[PDB]
Formats: structure tokens, sequence, C-alpha cells
């Protein structure tokens, strides 16, 4: 009969991204899906060109980087794409993990853990990146972070100095960090494929919350049009910032080559590590503050168990919906927070924030889902 | 079947789109002698005659004799059906109407999109 | 799952039209202008108290760091 | 009841929690005599 | 209308679609180009190493 | 009164805004798939058509008219005889297996 | 009986070319 | 100004494409968000009917 139907992979690509029925309904909240999917094609072909020009010795690095920006032909607003791109993808990790819990998307409970591991490994991914270009905040940051696993104790000291590969982040932290930069996002790719591979089982969630077996549509082209939308936006963003403003969402350290002998004023991360970093710096003991920097993600992980709402979408839930922008405005305070010196009155802002994100999570919006419970008689 | 709707609805737009486009010599003329035969064999005892009568002067506005339709059906040929088809379905919006267990039924803009070929 | 066995739904009319035959924007600003409003007034009181509330603390512990830096006679 | 009247996986896990022990023990490399005993 | 005589023209036919597509980004390519370049070029008088090599 | 929170609560919620009755916003976990599973057609397929009607009123961003809301008084629970039942029989299921 | 469904009223969606219940649309289906 | 060019020679390149992007999505953004009307306003304009014996 017909190709798109019988095919084995013309199938697979129907089945996927043509006649999938999705709901009618899904907003624009849905679509960062598709943009997360962009974002990851977007870094593995500037990513590539970078690679073809770069090198991984302390000594060329720096250099080699700044001679893809000179003299590479149109090497600069590759390099600059690459790095505001990396931005563009943690908005969109962020933004999509928002729907998540707005939504109760966690509900879906394999697409959720395998997609906290994609955060997780996309996180691993930037911050070994970050560390290529070989300047200021690159090492120094990549230093403080990577010796908290030495809080760990027992084994703390010898495990930070296998990761390092000798007494400091050195010449063999950088080359093997290249490496692992390289192969990292193949391996988002597969675990992508798997996040589909479970969403496809359930089809999606919408905004009501509500089943919508009774109002599907075909995804194309309904959907396609509107992920194209999504991704012309996408762009329009990403290229806002490498055109007009390239240097807007990083530090000017990482202009300066790294140094072993001279500590930058205030050591900060990139910024979309900044809440974890301000709630690490918020406990006084060190162990305490890698546990809370750990827990800051991986609580991610138990949100599924802790939805008490007789709803599965926020949609209808009032006192949810305020806890919910409440927790947003935290991060967005976290992050303001871990960007600052550590001062009055900064110190006991971050202790507060930190606190309330932990609060939010694990105690109040359990108890705002139960309060509605009560609110409509069940 | 509630479950062939689609498969159905593709391969029939097919046909149009064939016809549109690429109608042969050979299955026009098996066309030509359907409709030949259809209109000799349907004209048949008191009746149907009387019908053909009546409608063709409220319709017409006479009745057609049987070897004029002969010699306009013999007109026909690839070409004619081609550009007579182009005309009336390539590219044109249909309207639709299903009842039943239809909910397989291809959606509006997936049939208008069967209404003409990328390859032509 | 695909299209043809989702659910089971009886007695539901569906009525459309070719989207050749019908305007892209139907009174897009005369009742879109309207909806917005509508829309925004929905949900402002939920989203925008903690907005106000980092405003502030971002307003209040920027200017206690100003504060602190400076010299007071004593 | 009937679950309680399971705990069959007890020894069993005993079994499976000494496999954890001595796997972890021989992956990673004194009181053992002769193997590592004798370094 | 104007734009039922390039539907007739060129739009119907899919083959002739691409053809124009192919052929209309071609121009548009080379005037948008150009046009732009004034644009910014008239934006920037006088401060682009264009606007002063008469001088060396 | 408790009520007088309940019923503000109702409103704010906004359900019935779309059309919908308390019981059609459930999440649906087994033991609701099973409730559903047992309505009568009447019941059933007005659940479908509320839905229907929500989610494509959902996709526009609208409501309906006032006229035309869910009132707090009306809504009755369509789905609870079936439920409780659907769940005492689970409860019972696993004493039974202990 | 069905044949009291009536189509509802699409005057509000409809292009202008295509308003009039009494003209052809067959006239204004190439410059759609 | 010597001391900007030096730490970015792409500042006049860069502000030059900046300008075609700006114009390029100044088409591309109403015209694929016209795209999406016309396909969507099928289902825009729908209207449901709920009718029981
Ligand atoms: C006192 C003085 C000091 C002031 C401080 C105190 C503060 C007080 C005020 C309170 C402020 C905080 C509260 C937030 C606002 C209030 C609530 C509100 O937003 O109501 C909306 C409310 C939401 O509707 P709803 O139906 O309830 O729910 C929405 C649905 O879930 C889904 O809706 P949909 O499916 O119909 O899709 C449409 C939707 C789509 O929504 C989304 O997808 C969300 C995000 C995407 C935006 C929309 C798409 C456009 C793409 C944007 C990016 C492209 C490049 C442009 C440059 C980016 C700008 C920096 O668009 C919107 O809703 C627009 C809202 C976006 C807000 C983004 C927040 C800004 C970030 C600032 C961070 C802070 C740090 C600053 C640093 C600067 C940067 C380096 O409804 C409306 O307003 C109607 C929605 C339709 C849009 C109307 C027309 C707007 C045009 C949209 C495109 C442009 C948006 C702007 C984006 C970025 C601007 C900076
Ligand atoms: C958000 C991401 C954005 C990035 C997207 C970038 C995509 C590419 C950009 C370039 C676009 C230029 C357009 C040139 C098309 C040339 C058309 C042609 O003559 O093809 C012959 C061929 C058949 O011509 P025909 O005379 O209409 O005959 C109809 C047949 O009887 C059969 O009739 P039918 O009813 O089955 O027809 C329905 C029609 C409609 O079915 C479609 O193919 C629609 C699906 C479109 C997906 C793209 C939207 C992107 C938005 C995000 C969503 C992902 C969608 C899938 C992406 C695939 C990879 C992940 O499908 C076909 O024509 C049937 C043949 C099956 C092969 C096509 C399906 C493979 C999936 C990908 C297709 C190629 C796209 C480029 C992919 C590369 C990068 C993404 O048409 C097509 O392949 C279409
Ligand atoms: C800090 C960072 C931020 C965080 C995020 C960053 C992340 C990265 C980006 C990722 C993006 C994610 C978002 C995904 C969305 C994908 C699309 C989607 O799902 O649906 C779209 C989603 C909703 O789609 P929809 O079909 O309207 O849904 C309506 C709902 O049913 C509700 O129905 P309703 O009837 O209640 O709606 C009322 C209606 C009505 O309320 C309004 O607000 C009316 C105002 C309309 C503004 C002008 C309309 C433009 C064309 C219409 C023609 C008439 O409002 C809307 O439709 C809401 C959508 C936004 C309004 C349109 C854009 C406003 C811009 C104003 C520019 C004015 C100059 C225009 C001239 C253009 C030529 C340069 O809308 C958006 O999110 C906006 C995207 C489309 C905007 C394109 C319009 C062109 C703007 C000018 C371009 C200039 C370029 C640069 C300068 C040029 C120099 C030469
Ligand atoms: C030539 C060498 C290139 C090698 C790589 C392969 C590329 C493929 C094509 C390249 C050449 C450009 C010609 C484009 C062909 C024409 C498209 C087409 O034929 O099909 C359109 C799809 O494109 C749409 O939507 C388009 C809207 C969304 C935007 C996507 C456009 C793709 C741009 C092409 C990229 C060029 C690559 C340059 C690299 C150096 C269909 O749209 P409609 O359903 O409304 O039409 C209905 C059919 N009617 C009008 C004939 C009745
Ligand atoms: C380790 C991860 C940590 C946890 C993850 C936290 C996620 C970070 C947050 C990013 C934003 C996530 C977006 C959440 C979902 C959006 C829900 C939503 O749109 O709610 C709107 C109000 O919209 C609005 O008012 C839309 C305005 C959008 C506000 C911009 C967000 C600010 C960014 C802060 C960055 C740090 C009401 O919509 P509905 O209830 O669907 O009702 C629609 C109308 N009937
Ligand atoms: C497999 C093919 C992939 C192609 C992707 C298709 C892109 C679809 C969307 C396009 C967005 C429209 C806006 C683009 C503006 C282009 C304007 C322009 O000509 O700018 C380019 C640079 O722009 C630019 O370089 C801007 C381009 C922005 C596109 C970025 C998104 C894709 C990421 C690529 C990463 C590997 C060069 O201008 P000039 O140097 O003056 O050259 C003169 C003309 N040759
Ligand atoms: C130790 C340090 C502390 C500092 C913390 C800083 C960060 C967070 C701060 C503040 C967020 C407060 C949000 C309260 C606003 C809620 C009340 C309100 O304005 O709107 C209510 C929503 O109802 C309802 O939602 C009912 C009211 C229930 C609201 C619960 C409040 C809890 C917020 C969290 C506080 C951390 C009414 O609005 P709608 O129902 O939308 O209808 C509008 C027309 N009446
Ligand atoms: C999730 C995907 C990826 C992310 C988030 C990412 C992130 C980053 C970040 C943040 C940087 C530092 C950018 C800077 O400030 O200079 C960087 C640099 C780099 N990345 Fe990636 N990257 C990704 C994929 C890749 C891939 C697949 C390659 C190569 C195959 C690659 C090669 C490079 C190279 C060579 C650099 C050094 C040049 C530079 O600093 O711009 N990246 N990456
Ligand atoms: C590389 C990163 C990721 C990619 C490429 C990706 C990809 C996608 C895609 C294509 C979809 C379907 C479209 C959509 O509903 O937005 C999706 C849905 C989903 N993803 Fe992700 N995702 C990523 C990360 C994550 C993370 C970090 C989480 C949670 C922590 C997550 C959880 C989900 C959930 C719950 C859905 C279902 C949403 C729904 O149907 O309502 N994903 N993802
Ligand atoms: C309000 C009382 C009247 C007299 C003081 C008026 C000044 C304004 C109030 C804050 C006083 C500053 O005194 C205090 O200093 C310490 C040290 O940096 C900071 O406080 C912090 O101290 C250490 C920082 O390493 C943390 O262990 C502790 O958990 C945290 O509270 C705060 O800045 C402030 O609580
Ligand atoms: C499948 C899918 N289901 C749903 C929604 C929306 O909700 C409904 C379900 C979607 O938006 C999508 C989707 C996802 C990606 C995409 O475009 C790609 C494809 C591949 C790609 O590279 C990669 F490495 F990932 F393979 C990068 C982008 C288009 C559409």
């Amino acid at each position: 009969t017909n190709i798109r139907k019988s095919h084995p992979l013309m199938k697979i690509v129907n089945n996927a991204f043509i006649d999938l029925p999705a709901p009618s309904n899904i907003s624009s909240w849905w679509n960062f899906g598709s943009l997360l999917g962009i974002c990851l094609i977007l870094q593995i072909l500037t990513g590539l060109f970078l690679a073809m020009h770069y090198t991984s010795d302390t000594t060329t690095a720096f250099s080699s980087v700044t001679h893809i920006c000179r003299d590479v032909n149109y090497g600069w607003i590759i390099r600059y794409m690459h790095a505001n791109g990396a931005s563009m993808f943690f908005i969109c990790l962020y933004m999509h993990v928002g729907r998540g819990l707005y939504y109760g998307s966690y509900t879906f409970l394999e697409t959720w853990n395998i997609g906290v591991i994609l955060l997780l490994t996309v996180m691993a991914t930037a911050f070994m990146g970050y560390v290529l270009p070989w300047g200021q905040m690159s090492f120094w940051g990549a230093t403080v972070i990577t010796n908290l696993l030495s809080a760990i104790p027992y084994i703390g000291t010898n495990l930070v100095e296998w990761i390092w590969g000798g007494f400091s982040v050195d010449k063999a932290t950088l080359t093997r960090f290249f490496a692992f930069h390289f192969i990292l996002p193949f391996i988002i790719m597969a675990i992508a494929m798997v996040h589909l591979l479970f969403l496809h089982e359930t089809g999606s969630n919408n905004p009501t919350g509500i089943s919508s077996d009774v109002d599907k549509i075909p995804f194309h082209p309904y959907y396609t049009i509107k992920d194209i939308l999504g991704a012309l936006l996408l762009i329009l963003a990403l290229m806002l910032l490498v055109l007009f403003a390239p240097d807007l969402l990083g530090d000017p350290d990482n202009y300066t080559p790294a140094n072993p002998l001279n500590t930058p004023p205030h050591i900060k991360p990139e910024w979309y590590f900044l809440f974890a970093y301000a709630i690490l710096r918020s406990i006084p003991n060190k162990l305490g503050g890698v546990l809370a920097l750990a827990f800051s993600i991986l609580i991610l992980a138990l949100i599924p168990l802790l939805h008490t709402s007789k709803q599965r979408s926020m949609m209808f839930r009032p006192l949810s919906q305020c806890l919910f922008w409440a927790l947003v405005a935290d991060l967005l305070t976290l992050t303001w927070i871990g960007g600052q010196p550590v001062e009055h009155p900064y110190i006991t802002i971050g202790q507060l924030a930190s606190v309330l994100y932990f609060l939010l999570i694990l105690v109040l919006m359990p108890t705002a889902g139960t309060i509605e419970n009560k609110l409509l008689k069940w | 079947d509630h479950m062939s709707i689609d498969d159905m609805m593709f391969v029939l737009q097919g046909q149009w789109m064939r016809l549109c486009t690429s109608a042969t010599e050979s299955e026009v003329l098996r066309g030509k002698n359907l409709l030949r035969n259809a209109l000799v064999s349907h004209l048949d005892g008191t009746t149907p005659v009387c019908e053909d009568i009546g409608r063709s002067l409220l319709t017409y506005g006479r009745r057609i004799p049987l070897a004029e339709w002969e010699s306009r059906i013999a007109e026909v040929d690839a070409r004619v059906v081609r550009e007579v088809c182009s005309k009336y379905f390539y590219d044109q919006c249909p309207a639709v109407a299903g009842f039943g267990p239809i909910e397989q039924l291809p959606d509006y803009n997936r049939i208008r999109s069967g209404m003409f070929w990328l390859r032509f | 799952r695909q299209f043809g066995h989702l659910t089971r739904v009886r007695h539901v009319i569906t009525y459309s039209l070719s989207p050749f035959e019908q305007r892209a924007f139907p009174h897009y600003f005369s009742k879109g202008i309207p909806n917005v409003l509508r829309r925004t007034r929905a949900c402002i009181l939920r989203v925008a108290p903690p907005f106000v509330a980092f405003y502030l603390v971002y307003t209040w512990g920027t200017q206690e760091f100003e504060k602190s830096k400076r010299k007071n006679p004593a | 009841r009937y679950r309680q009247l399971a705990r069959n996986w007890v020894p069993t896990a005993s079994l499976w929690g000494a496999v954890g022990a001595v796997g972890l023990v021989w992956a990673t490399d004194d009181w053992v005599p002769y193997i590592n005993g004798k370094f | 209308t104007l734009t039922a005589r390039l539907y007739s023209l060129l739009f119907r036919r899919t083959s002739t679609f691409a053809l124009t597509i192919v052929v209309g980004a071609l121009f548009f390519e080379r005037a948008f180009d150009q046009g732009a370049d004034a644009i910014y070029e008239h934006i920037n008088e006088g401060k682009l190493w264009k606007h002063i090599k008469h001088k060396y | 009164w408790l009520e007088g929170i309940r019923k503000w609560y109702y409103n704010a919620a906004g359900f019935n805004k779309l059309g919908l009755m308390r019981d059609d916003t459930i999440h649906e976990n087994d033991d609701v798939k099973e409730a559903i599973r047992r309505l009568p057609e009447n019941l059933y397929n007005d659940r479908v058509f509320r839905i229907k009607r929500a989610l494509d009123l959902s996709m526009r961003q609208q409501i309906l008219p006032k006229e035309q809301w869910t009132k707090y008084e009306e809504d009755k629970s369509y789905l609870e005889p079936y439920l409780k039942e659907v769940i005492r029989e689970r409860k019972e299921r696993e004493e039974w297996a202990k | 009986s069905h044949t009291d469904i009536k189509v509802p009223d699409f005057s509000d969606y409809r292009r202008p070319e295509v308003l009039d219940s009494t003209k052809s649309s067959k006239e204004s289906s190439e410059a759609r | 100004t010597f001391l900007r060019w030096a730490a970015e020679p792409e500042h006049d390149h860069r502000k030059r494409m900046g300008l075609k992007m700006l114009l390029m999505m100044g088409l591309l953004l109403p015209l694929v968000y016209a795209m999406k009307r016309h396909k969507w306003s099928v289902l825009k304009s729908r209207k449901l009917a709920y009718r029981p014996p």
C-alpha cells in the first residue's frame, strides 16, 4: 500500500513524527523538547567545526581558540554560537523541566528519570566544555568544583587526584576533558532516543492534565509547522546574542589566560549552575555543601513521589500555582546569590533561599496538594 | 472497517492524482467503453427511457440522441481526461462527510494535501 | 496505540472549514486584545507576587551591600 | 501475614550480601590468610 | 487579481513552484544583500575602511 | 464557614469555566480507569463530551460564557459511587493476599 | 431526524472573497 | 577604539550580520506565523456538537 507505513525505517519516522496522535491543546511549553533536540544538534555541529581547529595542550589551548576567532574563516561566529548555544540549551532545559513540574508530566516515570539523567549528562558536558579554552574562570572554576569530591571521607583526596590525573588541574586533565566533552553529546543523543521511546508509549500530557484521547490530531502538519515556528524563535534569540551581545552571558576573566599563581577576585561557574553554587555556598561544612549541591539536582528524581494532588496539572490548583512560581522566583534568587561575593547581606539571603527551595519541594507543595484536595471534598 | 479509512482515502486520492497527471490512453479507452455500455444498457424498457426524456428536457432543455453521446465520448482521449480531471480535482478543496467509527478518518488538512503531488 | 483505536466516542459532531475558505487572522486585535487581557488578569495574582518579592529582596540586599561597604561616623 | 511469611529472601539476601562484600573487596584489593595476607 | 495570475503561471505545477523558488532566491539574495549592505554603509558613513581608503 | 472557602476555591480552580465537573479532572490511575469503565452509556458519553469541549477550549485559550459555567451547587459526584466500590474491591484483594 | 442538522454559520472566519452564498467560490479559487 | 578592535576584530562584520539577521527575521517570523495560522485555521474555526438520542 503506502511506504511511510511499511518500510522498516520510514515506519519509525512516520510513527514518531508524522502520524503520531498528539493532543489538540499542547501549548508553547511543549516546544522545548524539539528545541532541546536542536540545541543538541547545534552544539554537535558547531562543536565539530571548532574541534577541527582547537588543541588540548595547556600551552596551545587558549591561543588555538582565539586563533579560531581571528584567523579561521567564520571561526568567530561558529565559536560564539557554540557558546551562546550552550546557554540556549540550558534555557530550553530549565523551561522543559518547568513544564514537567507544573503540568505533572513527571507522572511518566520512565520518561522523567531518563530526563533527569539527560540533565546531569548535559551538565557534565557543559562543565567540561567551559574548561576547554583554558581561561582564568575555566581553570579556577574547574579546580574549586572538582575539589568538592575531596570532602568525600576516606576516598575523597584519592578520587579527585585520579580525575585530575595529577596533583592539580593540569595538562592531563584538559586533554581528558576534551575527550569526555566530545563523546558525551553522542551518549546524550542515545539517552534522548530512549527518552522519546518511553514517551511514545504514553503519548503526551497536556495543560489540562486530563486525558486527551478523545481529541488527538496528527502531528504533521499541526505540530510540524509549530515546532518550526519555535525553532525560528530559538534562532532569533540565539543570534541576537551572537551578533549583538555575544559576551552578555559570560565572564571577562575568561579572556585572561589561566594562571595557577593568581586567583580571580570572584570565582563563579557559568550562570546555569549558579542556583546550585549558592546552595552549596550556604552550608558551612564542606561535605554538607556537597550533599546539598547533589540533592538540589537529584531531588528532581523524588518529585514523583511527593505528588499529592488528585489533579495532575496545576491548571486548576491555585494554591499550588502560587507555590510553583515561588519556587521559580527563589531559583532566580539563588542564581543572583550565586553570582555574588560571600558577604552580608548575601550570605543570609542565600541561606534563606536554600531553605526555601527544599522547603517548597519537600513540604509546602505536597501540603498544598492536600489542602486543595480537602477544598474539593476529596 | 474502522481501521481502513485512512488507507482507503490514500489509495482513492492517489487514483484522482494519477488520472490528473498521467492517465494512459488504454485505460481511457476502457473508461470510454464502460460509459458507452452504461448509457446504452441503462436506456432499456419504457420507464428508464421515459425518465431520460423527462429529465433531459429539464436539464439540457432537450433530449440528447445516443449517437451524439457517442461522438462526444469518442472525442475523449488520454490528454482530455488528464486535462479535465485537473480542472476539478488537482489542487482543489474537497467537501468531506463521515459517519460512524470514523476515529481514523484523515484530518482535513491531510486530505487537502492529498489533492496534489509534490512530484508534478 | 494509533489513530483508529485511541478511545471510544459517541454522538459528537465536528464541523470545520478548509483553510483556503478562511481568514488566517479572524478579528485578530478586536477579539485578541480583550482575550489577552482576560488571560493576564487570570494569572497575574499567582505569577507576579513572587517576582515582586524578588525585585524587593534584590533591591534591598544590593543596597545593604552598598551601605556596609561605606564608612559611618565612629 | 503472607508477607513476613515470605522473609525467605533473608537467607538468600544474606548470601547475596557476602557476594556484594567479597565482590567489592576483590575488585578493590590483610586478615584473610594467604591471599593478600602475604602481599 | 495578481495572485491569481501567479498561481496559474507559477505555483500550480509543483515542478514550477520549485523552479520559481530557486530563481527568486537567486534575485532575492542579490537584491537583499545589496540593499541591506547599502543600509549598513549609510548608517556607518565615513567610519568604514572602504570609505576612507581613497586616502592611502 | 468551611463551605465559604470551598466555594471560593471552586471558582479559583476554574475548571468550571471550561464546563468541566470536578470528577472530570481526576487524574486517571488504575482504580479511576476502572470506575470510568463501569460508567453507563449516558454518563460515559457525557464525560467524553465535556472533555472534548474543555480540550477544544484549552486549545483556543478561551473559556465559556459565565452563563455556561458549571455551577458549584449543580456539580454532582458522578464517579464517586463507581470508584468507592472499585477501591473497596481492591482493598479486599489486598487484605486477602496477607 | 438527522435532517435537522444545519451546518453552523462560518461568516466570521470566511475569507471576504467567499462570503456571498449566492456566488461561485470558483471565481476566487485561483486568487485564494 | 583600537583596543576594542584588537579584542574583537569581528565587531563590524558581526554588526552587519546583525542587521541582515534582523531583516530576515522580520520577513520570516510573520511569514511562518501566517503559515501556522493557516493550517491551524481548520481547528481554530471548528464547532462541536453533542447529539445523544
Ligand atoms: C516595580 C518596578 C520594577 C519591576 C519588577 C517587578 C515585577 C512586576 C511585574 C510582574 C512580572 C513577572 C510576571 C510575569 C508577567 C505577568 C504574567 C504574564 O506573562 O502573563 C501572560 C499570560 C499567560 O497566558 P496564559 O494563557 O495564562 O498561560 C500561558 C500558556 O501557558 C502558554 O501560552 P501560549 O501557549 O498561548 O504561548 C504564548 C506564550 C509563550 O510562553 C512561553 O513559551 C514562555 C517563554 C517564551 C516567550 C514567548 C515566545 C517568544 C519568544 C521569546 C524569545 C525570542 C527572542 C526575543 C528576546 C528575548 C527577551 C529578553 O507567551 C507568553 O505568555 C509571554 C510571557 C513570557 C514571559 C517571559 C519572562 C521574561 C524573562 C525575564 C527573566 C528575568 C531576568 C532579566 C534579564 C534579561 C535577559 C538576559 O497571558 C498573556 O499575556 C497572553 C499570552 C499570549 C501572549 C500575549 C502577547 C505577548 C507576546 C509574546 C511574545 C513575547 C513574550 C516576551 C518574552 C521575553 C520578554 C523579556
Ligand atoms: C538545490 C541543492 C540543495 C541540496 C539540499 C536539499 C535541499 C532541498 C531543496 C532545495 C532547493 C529549494 C527548492 C524548494 C522546493 C520547493 C518546496 C515544495 O515544493 O514543497 C513545499 C514544502 O516547502 C515548504 O513548506 C517550505 C517552508 C519551510 C522552510 C523550508 C525550506 C527549505 C530551504 C532549502 C534549502 C537550500 C539549501 C542551500 C545550501 C547551499 C510544499 O508547500 P505547499 O504545501 O504550500 O505547496 C503545495 C503544492 N503546490 C503549491 C505546488 C500546489
Ligand atoms: C534543577 C531544576 C530546578 C527546578 C526547575 C524550575 C524551572 C525554571 C522555570 C522556568 C519557567 C517554567 C515554566 C513553567 C510552566 C508554565 C506554566 C504557565 O504558563 O502558567 C500560566 C501563567 O503563565 C505565565 O505567567 C508565563 C510566564 C513565564 C515566566 C518566566 C520564567 C522566569 C525564568 C527564571 C530563571 C531562573 C497559566 O497557564 P495554565 O495553568 O496552563 O492555564 C492556561 C489558561 N487556562
Ligand atoms: C543543514 C542546513 C542548515 C541551515 C539552517 C537553516 C536556518 C533557518 C533559519 C534562518 C533564520 C533567518 C535569519 C538568518 C539571517 C541570514 C542573513 C545573512 O545573510 O547573514 C549571513 C550570516 O547570518 C547567519 O549566519 C545567520 C544564520 C543563523 C542560522 C542559525 C541556526 C542554525 C544553526 C547552525 C549551526 C550548525 C552572512 O551575511 P554576509 O556576511 O553579509 O554575506 C553576504 C551574503 N552572502
Ligand atoms: C523567609 C523568607 C520569605 C520570603 C519569600 C520570597 C519568595 C516568595 C514570596 C511570595 C509569594 C507570595 C504569593 C501570594 C499571592 C497569592 C494571593 C493572590 O494574590 O492571588 C490569589 C490566588 O489565590 C491563591 O493562590 C490563594 C492564596 C494562597 C497563596 C499562598 C501563599 C504562599 C506563597 C509562598 C511564600 C514563600 C487570588 O487571585 P486569583 O484567584 O488569580 O483571582 C484574581 C481576582 N481575585
Ligand atoms: C551538549 C552539547 C555541548 C555543550 C553544552 C557544549 C558546551 C561547551 C561549552 C560551554 C564550551 C565553552 C565555550 C566557550 O565559552 O568558549 C564548549 C567549548 C567547546 N566545545 Fe563544546 N559543547 C557541546 C558539544 C560539543 C561537541 C560535540 C564538540 C566536539 C565534537 C564540542 C567541542 C567544543 C570545543 C572544541 C570547544 C572549545 C572551543 C570554544 O571554547 O568555543 N562541543 N562547549
Ligand atoms: C537533552 C535533553 C532533553 C531532550 C532532548 C528532551 C526531549 C524531549 C522531547 C522531544 C519531548 C517531547 C516534546 C515535549 O513534550 O516537550 C520531551 C518530553 C518530555 N521530557 Fe524531555 N528532553 C530532555 C530533557 C528532559 C529532562 C531534563 C526532563 C526532566 C527532568 C525531561 C522530561 C520530559 C517529560 C516529562 C516529557 C513529557 C512532557 C509531556 O508530554 O507533557 N526531559 N523531551
Ligand atoms: C539587627 C541587630 C542590630 C545590630 C546589627 C545591625 C546590622 C544589620 C544586621 C546584620 C548584622 C551583621 O552580623 C552578621 O554578620 C555575619 C558575618 O558576615 C553574617 O551572618 C552569617 O555569619 C556566618 C558567615 O560566615 C554564617 O555562619 C551564619 O550562618 C550567617 O548568619 C551576617 O552578615 C550577619 O548575621
Ligand atoms: C517526537 C516529538 N513528539 C512530540 C512533540 C511535541 O509534543 C507532542 C509529542 C515533539 O515536539 C516531538 C519532536 C521532537 C524533535 C523534533 O525535531 C528534532 C528531531 C531530531 C533531532 O536530533 C536528534 F538528535 F534529537 F535526533 C532534533 C530535533 C521534532 C518534534
